[PDB]
């Protein structure tokens, strides 16, 4: 495969001057509008797709609300938070304060906060719902629901 | 210069039809009694309220949701 | 302009609502409800109904009258 490539190479007309500069010319704009592209990220809104510094880590004051900000390719990863709120069916069994068995489920709508997401993704993560909801939900459904009698 | 110029036509044509698929993919319609919510994952959730309106997208970045 | 295509042909939407009547004997009545979009306030209508509007307002109302009377009678 590598010799069909050299001959092809090869083949191209050896024409004058002016299109060898032409070409290089062509390749140099080629490669700059493909790096202009790829400074882009993936991108919902509903995620804050925050600065991950390369250095340092999460940028935890560069809080980005609703707004460009470009990735330095190799250098910035973007940060998909799904901001948008993720509501999290949870059910808990529950001995309630005269401890009938009630099992009570809850619908919780989580939202990652804004104003604290780089520092949420140096603590939670990009499934920070599934790290935060689950059990916390339960929590809070069986310590409620075990102060009244059934 | 007929093939010259045939090229060039070709060549704005292709720019002109991608160009039209970009602009066609960067609007959205949130029907009204949906008030539309910016999905934009740059700087994320718009509290300005961008509700119905076929609001410019750029495309990547802001893909409509539509809340009714 | 889009053009919007209110159904102002009165749509009858017959409708069922069972009832605990006043005395709470387990009435059901139905209720054919002949609704056309006011013309003087349609454009409004389609800020605030659609072109479904007649799904998006009888369904319901039908059965919220229905039961409010029949629940101030007796069997």
């Amino acid at each position: 495969m590598a010799q069909n490539l050299k001959d092809l190479a090869g083949r191209l007309p050896a024409g004058p001057r002016g299109m060898g500069t032409a070409l290089k010319l062509l390749l140099g704009a080629g490669a700059v509008a493909y790096g202009v592209r790829e400074s882009v990220f993936t991108v919902e809104g509903g995620h804050r797709a925050i600065f991950f510094n390369r250095i340092g880590g999460v940028q935890q004051d560069t809080i980005l609300a609703e707004g460009l900000h470009f990735r330095i390719p190799w250098f910035q990863y973007p940060i998909i938070y799904d901001i948008r709120a993720r509501p999290r069916k949870i059910s808990s069994p529950t001995g309630s304060k005269d401890l009938q068995m009630v099992n009570i489920s809850l619908r919780v709508l989580s939202r990652p906060n804004a104003q604290e997401l780089p520092s949420m993704y140096q603590r939670l993560g990009l499934d920070y719902e599934e790290r935060v909801l689950p059990s916390i939900v339960n929590e809070v459904l069986k310590s409620v629901v075990a102060k009244f009698n059934a | 210069m007929a093939a010259k110029v045939f090229e060039s036509i070709g060549k704005f044509g292709l720019a002109l039809a991608v160009a039209g698929g970009v602009v066609n993919s960067a609007l959205y319609n949130v029907d009204a009694g949906h008030r539309a919510v910016i999905f934009d994952r740059f700087r994320g959730v718009q509290d300005i309220v961008v509700g119905e309106g076929t609001h410019f997208l750029i495309p990547w970045v802001q893909k409509p949701i539509i809340f009714d």
